[PDB]
């Protein structure tokens, strides 16, 4: 008779959901600012653009 | 020596019916060359030795050779606190290259009323035109011949106007992107090459 | 790394005593320049019952 | 359904080139199956008819 | 990024005239030698009723030819 | 001897005209090859060194080779804190590895290849540009227009209007 008896699920539930932390935590991009050119652009300056933002 | 008018005039139906003479053909092709170089980023000629002030981009190495020298020749440095020169192997394709933080030395001149000591910004040389021998795949060869293939009928007497982006412009007028080598095939044969 | 100053310019010149200014000077030069450092290793092995 | 906490490529966004897919995420609310509001009305009743 | 500075520009040379010219003002001579603003005009066509508003907004005289089109892609 | 001209000329019912000569179908026929190679790949060069430096900044050292060897040749690389040259062996198809100079070959094609799948959208590739210069930009079933708004666009670009683009998905993922 020990309380390890009746908490062996929510463990589980708090492991799970922590694991979902780390794995969330290092994968998602962090970046902003998904600029998109058009398709006559002279690559040469395309990078020009980029350099300017 | 890359394109005779022969294959001009075969593939754009002109062999027979010339429709144009041949140094507007000459003419036309000089320009259907000069137009996929500058677009995707290339030349025609081999050792493009480029002498040019490299601006390091912050400090962690974004520095940027605006000539995407060759693929494993070794970009030299000087200036900018570099008392001792030291080269560098550039990416294939990309010109994101890295300043390593480790200085070898800095030659700085403290003390001047004639030159304020400020600073010989950093420099580098390079080779461009890694391209010897020609080596050029179809795929610009193609659409520079869709590219004089459409200029061979289009003086710009019609309008040959097309549609872009669905919503019509609040002015009223017809459009945009009436191009040449864009409204044509020309984008999409040399984009396989453009990163 | 470490400093490494070159030589110390000549900065006066006994001018005459009547101009209203000095002359320039040659400057001096500083080499902050660096050095590396190596590392030094290797094993030796044994058996257990052989040392004791 | 390899993004799941503990998986190969756990974590990281998913790319799909061409053939666009089209996902939509169901509420699934679940959180009034026992009528919260009309639950306590009625034990308020046979409460209070006891006299408590 | 570091007054006043003068230098010879200009990639001129020897008779640079890489595209634009070569190909714009060719076509933009042709347009305005046989193409004078006198009647508004519609794709390969001469005119479309369209029961309303023409929309003869720019192809009446303007640079409708991919002359000005070239100039942009040597402007970039 | 991966694709005969007489296939070529009779598939595009294109052999009593002399405007398409062998030359300009050699261009062609090299044209949709090089492109075929690099929207699903097939590596169509002969074995081919790289020489290429990699970096470091990737926690646990994600490597990305620039030219994806092979299937299966062991990439050395040496310099860049790494005292000791070493091997790796590579996982075909993509060039993703895990942890600075290093050096490789990429030029797969000794035993000939390109299943009937390929082929296809290659003819079809071949069977516009013969008879679809980049001139008079056509609308549906080829025909032209009169829409007073605009035009209808991006019809007159190869590969994609007839065949292989999709003709070749199948060999993706």
């Amino acid at each position: 008779n020990t309380p390890l008896q009746a908490i062996g699920v929510p463990v589980a539930l708090y492991d799970a959901l922590m694991a979902r932390a780390i794995d969330s935590a290092d994968g998602t991009p962090n970046s902003k600012w998904l600029v998109t050119a058009s398709r006559d652009l002279d690559d040469g300056q395309a990078k020009e653009v980029k350099e300017g933002i | 020596t890359l394109l005779p008018l022969q294959t001009i005039r075969e593939h754009a139906k002109c062999d027979d019916n010339p429709r144009v003479t041949d140094d507007l053909l000459k003419l036309y092709r000089e320009a259907a060359f000069e137009a996929a170089e500058l677009y995707t980023g290339l030349s025609f000629t081999p050792e493009k030795t480029i002498v040019e002030p490299i601006r390091l981009k912050g400090r962690r190495g974004k520095i940027i050779l605006s000539a995407t020298p060759i693929a494993g020749r070794p970009v030299v440095f000087y200036g900018g606190g570099l008392g001792s020169p030291l080269e560098l192997i550039p990416r294939p394709g990309s010109n994101v290259l890295f300043f390593p933080y480790g200085s070898p030395d800095r030659f700085q001149t403290w003390g001047d009323c004639h030159t304020c000591d400020v600073e010989s910004q950093l420099m580098a040389t390079y080779v461009t035109g890694r391209r010897c021998e020609n080596s050029v795949p179809a795929g610009i060869i193609i659409g520079i011949l869709k590219l004089i293939a459409w200029n061979i009928n289009n003086p710009g007497d019609e309008v040959m106007s097309v549609r872009n982006t669905l919503n019509a412009n609040a002015q009223g007028l017809i459009g945009g992107t009436n191009n040449g080598a864009v409204i044509s095939g020309a984008q999409d044969e040399w984009f396989r090459y453009r990163r | 790394t470490y400093m490494k100053i070159a030589d110390y310019g000549q900065l006066g010149e006994y001018t005459c005593d009547a101009k209203c200014d000095a002359e320039f000077g040659e400057p001096g030069n500083i080499r902050h320049l660096e050095g590396k450092t190596y590392d030094y290793r290797g094993v030796f092995c044994f058996n257990r019952k052989n040392l004791q | 359904e390899e993004t799941k906490p503990g998986g190969d490529n756990g974590g990281e966004i998913i790319f799909i080139a061409g053939t666009d897919v089209k996902v939509q995420e169901m509420k699934n609310d679940l959180s009034d199956i026992h009528s919260k509001v009309p639950l306590d009305d009625q034990a308020r009743t046979i409460a209070g008819n006891f006299g408590i």
